[PDB]
C-alpha cells in the first residue's frame, strides 16, 4: 500500500500562479480518492470523463495534478471549450478533457490585507495556449507597431498582472485553490489504482 | 495591428490595474470613514494620491489612441472616459491656480463662520449653526440674520473666486472643445454613434426648460399654497400676491421646503405615520434594517447582500472613542467589494435610508460585470433616482403594515395622504424650480450671457421669476450667492437633482406598471413583484455600457426624460392645490420685495 502524494499537491503552504501553474505527476501508487475530499467546500469537485462517485477501482497510466490559483469567476474557465484570460492564457483544458477539477476558496490563506500579490495571471499573449500548454516568458507584449525593447512603456504591457488578493474581496474575487487532476491511458502497465 | 485593437489591449490593461489602485484608494478611504486617525488620513492620501496620478498617466496614453479610428463604441466609451479626465488641457500653472481656487472655496465654504451682533464672542458655522436656524427658527430676524450673514461674510468671500473660477473652467472647457463650461457638464447626458439614442449637449436645455414649463402649474400652486400658509403665520412679511422671502424657505436657500411642512400641513391633527416607535417596540437594530432591506430586493428577485457586505460595512455607530463619518453612503470599493457606511438608528428615517442606499449597492452590484469604466449609474441622474425609489416602496404604508412596523387596524384616509404628498412636494416639487433656476444661472454664465456687472442681478431676477423667491435684502455685485450653496462652490453640476427626481418617478410609475399596481402611483410598493426588479434589473445591469436613453427605456419604455409620471405621482395634491387656492392668488409677482 504505496499511498499517492496527493497530501503534498492539495495541501501545500503555497500554490502556484496559474501562469506558472504547478504539475505534479502521480505514478506508482496507490491513489485513496477518497482523502482528496478536505471537506470543507470544494467550489468545484467536477469531473469530466470519469464518474468521481466511488469510481477510483479504476486504474491508469499516469496522473498528473495540476495546481495552481486563481479568482473564483475564472473557476468556470478550468473546463474543456472554456474561454477567458486564463483558459486562453494562463491554464487550457482539452475538449476531450478526461479527469477532475478541483477547487476551493483559499481567502484564508491566499489573501492578505495589505494585498497579496504573490499570484500571478498572464493578461495578454499573442495566441491561446495549446491544451496543458505552460507559457511563463515575462516579454513585454507587444501590443503597437513599434518594438517594445523589453521595457513597459505605451503599446508595450508587461504580460502579467497580479490578482492582489485582499481577504474584503467579494467571493468573484477571492482567491481560489484549483487542482486539475489529468487521467492518462497508453498502451502500458497502468501503475495507479488505489483499490 | 490596428489602432483599435491596441486600444482594446490598453484598456484591458487598465481595468486589471485600475480596479486593484481603485480599491487601495477605496478601502484606505473607508478605514478613514470609519475610523478616524491621522494615520487614516495619511493613508487615505497617499493611496488617493497614487490613484488620481495613476489616472493622470493612464489619460495621457490614452490620448495616443485616437477616437476617430475606432469602431466597436464600446471601447470607444470607455477610452473617452479615460481621455477626457486628463486635465492636462489646461496649463499646469493654470491647473494648480484653479485647483487653489477650488481648495479656497471649499474651505470657505465649510470652515466660513459668521458672529452674533452685540457679541462676537458666540461665532457660528453653517454646518450645524446656520443650518440649525434656517432649518428650525420660525423666528423672521433670525432666519433673516443667518440667511444674510452667511451671503455677506462668505458670500462675499467666494465672489472673486468664482469669477475666476469660471474663467479657467471655461478655458478648460474650450480647449476640450465645448462651448463652455456648462456645456462640459451637459456632457454627462450625450449620446453619440447610437441611431435613434443619440442625444446632444443643447437638447438638455431644451428638455429640462420644457419639462419644467409642464411642471410650473404644480409649482405655482403648490408655491401658492406655502405663501398662504407662511402669509398667515407672517401677516406682516409676506405679500399674498408676491415672491416667497429667501430665508423663509426652510433651509440656506430655499433648496427644499421640506421644513416649511409644519407651518404647511394641510391637517395637523393628522399624525403622520412613524414607525420608529414600532420598530423601537419590537427591538429592532441596525442589523434588522438593513436584514428587512435585503429582503426587499430578494422579494423582486434580485440578490441577497454578498457575505462580504455583512462582515465588512459599518451598520452601527462605533461610538465611545472611535469616531466616523456617518453620512450614509453605499460604497462600491470593486472586487465583489459591496459595503454600505452608515450610523443606523432605530427610526423610520434611517430604516428607508437603508433600502435606499441598498438601492445603490442593487445598482453597483447589477453592472459589477461591467468594464471598469463603465461601471457607474447610465448618467448623473440614474443612481440616486435607483435610491428614492427605494424609500418610495418602503415608506407607503401597504409595505409598513406587511412587515409588521404598522399595525393593520391603522386606516389611511384621504387626509394623510395629502398630508403625506404635500411633504413630498416640499422636497420634491420645491427644490426642481430651485435646481432648474441655480443651473440655468450657471450656464448662462458660463454662456457668458451674464456680465460680471449683472451676476445677482440676473441671479435674484431669475429667483423672482423662476422659483417664485425674493431676496429679503438688496444684493450687489460683491455678493456671490449661488457659491454660498456647496454645489456651486465645490464645483458640482446641479441639474442631475433635476434630472433624476424625473428619472425616479418615471422608474417608479414603471416599475408599479410592471408590480400591477392598483390605485395612485405615490400609495405603489413594488415588493414581492419580481417583473419589477426584472425591469429594473434590466437597466441597473448595463451601467455605463449602454446610452442613458436606452437605459431608461430598458425601464420605463421611453427614451428621453418625461416629467408626466412626477406629475402623476403629486396628482392628488395638484387637485387638493388648486381647490384650496380657489380663493386665493396662483403665482407671485417679481416687483414686490420685503425691504419696501
Ligand atoms: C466591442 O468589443 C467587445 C470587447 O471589448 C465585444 O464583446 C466581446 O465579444 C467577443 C466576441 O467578439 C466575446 O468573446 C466571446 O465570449 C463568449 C462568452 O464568453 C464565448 O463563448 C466566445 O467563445 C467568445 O470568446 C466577448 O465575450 C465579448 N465581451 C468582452 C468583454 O470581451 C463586442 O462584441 C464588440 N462590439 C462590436 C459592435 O464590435
Ligand atoms: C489536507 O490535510 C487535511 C488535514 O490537515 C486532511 O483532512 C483530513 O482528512 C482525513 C481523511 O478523510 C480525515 O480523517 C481527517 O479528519 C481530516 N482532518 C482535517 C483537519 O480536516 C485532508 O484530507 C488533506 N487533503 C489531501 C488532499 O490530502
Ligand atoms: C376626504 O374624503 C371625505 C369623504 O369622502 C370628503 O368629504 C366629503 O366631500 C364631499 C365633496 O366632494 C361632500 O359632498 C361630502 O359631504 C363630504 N363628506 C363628509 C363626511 O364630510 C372630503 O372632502 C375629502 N377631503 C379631501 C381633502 O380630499
Ligand atoms: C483605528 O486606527 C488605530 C491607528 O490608526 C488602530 O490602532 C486601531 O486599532 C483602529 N481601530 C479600529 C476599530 O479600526
Ligand atoms: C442568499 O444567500 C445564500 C448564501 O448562502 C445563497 O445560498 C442564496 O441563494 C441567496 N439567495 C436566495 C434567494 O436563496
Ligand atoms: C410578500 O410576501 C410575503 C410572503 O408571502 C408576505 O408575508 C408579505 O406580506 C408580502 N408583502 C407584500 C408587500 O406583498
Ligand atoms: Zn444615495
Amino acid at each position: 500500500t504505496n499511498l499517492c502524494p496527493f497530501d503534498e499537491v492539495f495541501n501545500a503552504t503555497r500554490f502556484a500562479s496559474v501562469y506558472a501553474w504547478n504539475r505534479k505527476r502521480i505514478s506508482n501508487c496507490v491513489a485513496d480518492y477518497s482523502v482528496l475530499y478536505n471537506f470543507a467546500p470544494f467550489f468545484a469537485f467536477k469531473c469530466y470523463g470519469v464518474s468521481p462517485t466511488k469510481l477510483n477501482d479504476l486504474c491508469f497510466t499516469n496522473v498528473y495534478a495540476d495546481s495552481f490559483v486563481i479568482r473564483g469567476n475564472e473557476v468556470s474557465q478550468i473546463a474543456p471549450g472554456q474561454t477567458g484570460n486564463i483558459a486562453d492564457y494562463n491554464y487550457k483544458l482539452p475538449d476531450d478533457f478526461t479527469g477532475c477539477v478541483i477547487a476551493w476558496n483559499s481567502n484564508k490563506l491566499d489573501s492578505k490585507v495589505g494585498g497579496n500579490y504573490n499570484y500571478l495571471y498572464r493578461l495578454f499573449r499573442k495566441s491561446n495556449l495549446k491544451p496543458f500548454e505552460r507559457d511563463i516568458s515575462t516579454e513585454i507584449y507587444q501590443a503597437g507597431n513599434k518594438p517594445c525593447n523589453g521595457v513597459a512603456g505605451f503599446n508595450c504591457y508587461f504580460p502579467l498582472r497580479s490578482y492582489g488578493f485582499r481577504p474584503t474581496y467579494g467571493v468573484g474575487h477571492q482567491p481560489y485553490r484549483v487542482v486539475v487532476l489529468s487521467f492518462e491511458l497508453l498502451h502500458a502497465p497502468a501503475t495507479v489504482c488505489g483499490p | 495591428s490596428t489602432i483599435e485593437e491596441q486600444a482594446k489591449t490598453f484598456l484591458d490593461k487598465f481595468n486589471h490595474e485600475a480596479e486593484d489602485l481603485f480599491y487601495q484608494s477605496s478601502l484606505a478611504s473607508w478605514n478613514y470613514n470609519t475610523n478616524i486617525t491621522e494615520e487614516n488620513v495619511q493613508n487615505m492620501n497617499n493611496a488617493g494620491d497614487k490613484w488620481s496620478a495613476f489616472l493622470k498617466e493612464q489619460s495621457t496614453l490614452a490620448q495616443m489612441y485616437p477616437l476617430q479610428e475606432i469602431q466597436n463604441l464600446t471601447v470607444k466609451l470607455q477610452l473617452q472616459a479615460l481621455q477626457q479626465n486628463g486635465s492636462s488641457v489646461l496649463s499646469e500653472d493654470k491647473s494648480k491656480r484653479l485647483n487653489t481656487i477650488l481648495n479656497t472655496m471649499s474651505t470657505i465654504y465649510s470652515t466660513g463662520k459668521v458672529c452674533n451682533p452685540d457679541n462676537p464672542q458666540e461665532c457660528l458655522l453653517l454646518e450645524p449653526g446656520l443650518n440649525e436656524i434656517m432649518a428650525n427658527s420660525l423666528d423672521y430676524n433670525e432666519r433673516l440674520w443667518a440667511w444674510e450673514s452667511w451671503r455677506s461674510e462668505v458670500g462675499k468671500q467666494l465672489r472673486p473666486l468664482y469669477e475666476e473660477y469660471v474663467v479657467l473652467k471655461n478655458e478648460m472647457a474650450r480647449a476640450n472643445h465645448y462651448e463652455d463650461y456648462g456645456d462640459y457638464w451637459r456632457g454627462d447626458y450625450e449620446v453619440n454613434g447610437v441611431d435613434g439614442y443619440d442625444y446632444s449637449r443643447g437638447q438638455l436645455i431644451e428638455d429640462v426648460e420644457h419639462t419644467f414649463e409642464e411642471i410650473k402649474p404644480l409649482y405655482e400652486h403648490l408655491h401658492a399654497y406655502v405663501r398662504a400658509k407662511l402669509m398667515n403665520a407672517y401677516p406682516s412679511y409676506i405679500s399674498p400676491i408676491g415672491c416667497l422671502p429667501a430665508h423663509l424657505l426652510g433651509d440656506m436657500w430655499g433648496r427644499f421646503w421640506t421644513n416649511l411642512y409644519s407651518l404647511t400641513v394641510p391637517f395637523g391633527q393628522k399624525p403622520n405615520i412613524d414607525v420608529t416607535d414600532a420598530m423601537v417596540d419590537q427591538a429592532w437594530d441596525a442589523q434588522r434594517i438593513f436584514k428587512e432591506a435585503e429582503k426587499f430586493f430578494v422579494s423582486v428577485g434580485l440578490p441577497n447582500m454578498t457575505q462580504g457586505f455583512w462582515e465588512n460595512s459599518m451598520l452601527t455607530d462605533p461610538g465611545n472613542v472611535q469616531k466616523a463619518v456617518c453620512h450614509p453612503t453605499a460604497w462600491d470599493l470593486g472586487k465583489g467589494d459591496f459595503r454600505i457606511l452608515m450610523c443606523t438608528k432605530v427610526t423610520m428615517d434611517d430604516f428607508l435610508t437603508a433600502h435606499h442606499e441598498m438601492g445603490h449597492i442593487q445598482y453597483d452590484m447589477a453592472y459589477a460585470a461591467q468594464p471598469f469604466l463603465l461601471r457607474n449609474g447610465a448618467n448623473e441622474g440614474f443612481h440616486e433616482a435607483v435610491g428614492e425609489i427605494m424609500s418610495l416602496s418602503a415608506a407607503t404604508p401597504k409595505h409598513l403594515k406587511s412587515i409588521g412596523l404598522l399595525s393593520p387596524d391603522f386606516q389611511e384616509d384621504n387626509e394623510t395622504e395629502i398630508n403625506f404628498l404635500l411633504k413630498q412636494a416640499l422636497t420634491i416639487v420645491g427644490t426642481l424650480p430651485f435646481t432648474y433656476m441655480l443651473e440655468k444661472w450657471r450656464w448662462m454664465v458660463f454662456k457668458g450671457e451674464i456680465p460680471k456687472d449683472q451676476w445677482m442681478k440676473k441671479w435674484w431676477e431669475m429667483k423672482r421669476e423662476i422659483v417664485g423667491v425674493v431676496e429679503p435684502v438688496p444684493h450687489d455685485e460683491t455678493y456671490c450667492d449661488p457659491a454660498s450653496l456647496f454645489h456651486v462652490s465645490n464645483d458640482y453640476s446641479f441639474i442631475r437633482y433635476y434630472t433624476r427626481t424625473l428619472y425616479q418617478f418615471q422608474f417608479q410609475e414603471a416599475l408599479c406598471q410592471a408590480a400591477k399596481h392598483e390605485g395612485p402611483l405615490h400609495k405603489c410598493d413594488i415588493s414581492n413583484s419580481t417583473e419589477a426588479g426584472q425591469k429594473l434589473f434590466n437597466m441597473l445591469r448595463l451601467g455605463k455600457s449602454e446610452p442613458w436613453t436606452l437605459a431608461l427605456e430598458n425601464v420605463v419604455g421611453a427614451k428621453n426624460m418625461n416629467v408626466r409620471p412626477l406629475l402623476n405621482y403629486f396628482e392628488p395634491l395638484f387637485t387638493w392645490l388648486k381647490d384650496q387656492n380657489k380663493n386665493s392668488f396662483v403665482g407671485w409677482s417679481t416687483d414686490w420685495s420685503p425691504y419696501a
